């Protein structure tokens, strides 16, 4: 197969990255290159027997190995040129980010290297409906094809918003949306009926917001605000993917990281400000009114 | 650990 070739460079593509980041706390590329190699052994193995490759065509199995290995193709390159023999420490920890999401899905969708996207389950009940009802079977699309299919339900203005809605959901920025990823972004955004109302109030409008931080950026940005009590910041937890985390400087300026129940997060905000611990996002002065 | 409780 090319698709054997494929996994085989791909694998040796994360050995030379390994043996290259040779020089520590979640997500370290130390960690998650060998464990994603590891992973993909297992898919090279599992893909030489008969069937269990699931529903054929596009979105299956196949397609989603091609637009994965492509992608971590490109993201491993931009490691590489950056590796000597701080914009250097940050451009690293959100590819950090991104192998830590990349393994996750591969995770998720090929556990110990044996395709389950076609079986998988979204963990909220109507966007599971949504996905197989509109994508049936298949555990990858397009993002042009997913914004489509988004729509008989949830449209998203065209230009900038449905690009910053694009740049929320796909987590291993492949350009394509998993069912992964579909169940974590529904998950954060909960709940279904007003989906996208929930984005554009806590990831569009909302001053606290982070994308793409990680627990010690959140650490380090916050501290700017350790005299102001109050003052919080939330972004996904790259630990505990679908789960926010809430970062807050408490009355003695201790900053400090909390995940919230499953709950929507506008209802975690609403509760936290009225009991006097989420009043300042990012430090600013405006809360914004999530009524 | 990292991720302590609600402050409520
Ligand atoms: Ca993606």
């Amino acid at each position: 197969w090319e698709e054997a070739r494929a996994l085989g460079r791909a694998v040796r593509m994360l050995q030379r990255l390994e043996e290259q980041c040779v020089d520590v706390s979640p997500p370290s590329l130390r960690d998650l290159l060998p464990r994603t190699a590891q992973l993909l052994r297992e898919v090279a193995h599992s893909r030489r027997a008969a069937g269990g490759g699931g529903p054929g065509g596009p979105g299956g199995s196949g397609d989603f190995l091609l637009i994965y290995l492509a992608n971590l193709e490109a993201k491993s390159r931009q490691v590489a040129a950056l590796l000597p023999p701080s914009r250097l420490r940050r451009q690293l920890a959100k590819l950090a980010i991104i192998f830590s999401h990349m393994h996750a899905e591969l995770h998720a969708l090929f556990p110990g290297g044996k395709y389950c996207g076609h079986m998988y389950q979204l963990t909220k009940a109507p966007a599971h409906t949504f996905w197989r009802e509109s994508c049936g079977a298949r555990c990858v699309l397009p993002w042009a094809e997913f914004e489509s299919l988004l729509g008989t339900c949830h449209p998203v203005e065209p230009g900038c918003t449905a690009l910053a809605l694009r740049t929320t959901i796909d987590l291993t920025c492949s350009g394509h949306v998993s069912i992964f990823e579909f169940d974590v972004f529904t998950r954060l955004f909960q709940p279904w009926p007003t989906l996208l109302k929930n984005w554009q109030l806590l990831a569009v409008n909302h001053p606290g917001y982070m994308a793409f931080l990680t627990y010690d950026e959140v650490q380090e940005r916050l501290q700017a605000c350790r005299d102001k009590p109050g003052s919080y910041i939330f972004r996904p937890s790259c630990t505990r993917l679908g789960q926010w985390a809430i970062g807050y400087v408490s009355s003695d300026g201790s900053i400090l990281q909390t995940i919230p129940a499953n709950k929507p997060l506008s209802q975690v905000l609403l509760e936290g400000q009225k009991d006097g611990f989420y009043l300042y996002p990012d430090g600013k002065t405006h809360n914004p009114d999530l009524t | 650990q990292r991720y302590s409780s609600d402050p409520t």
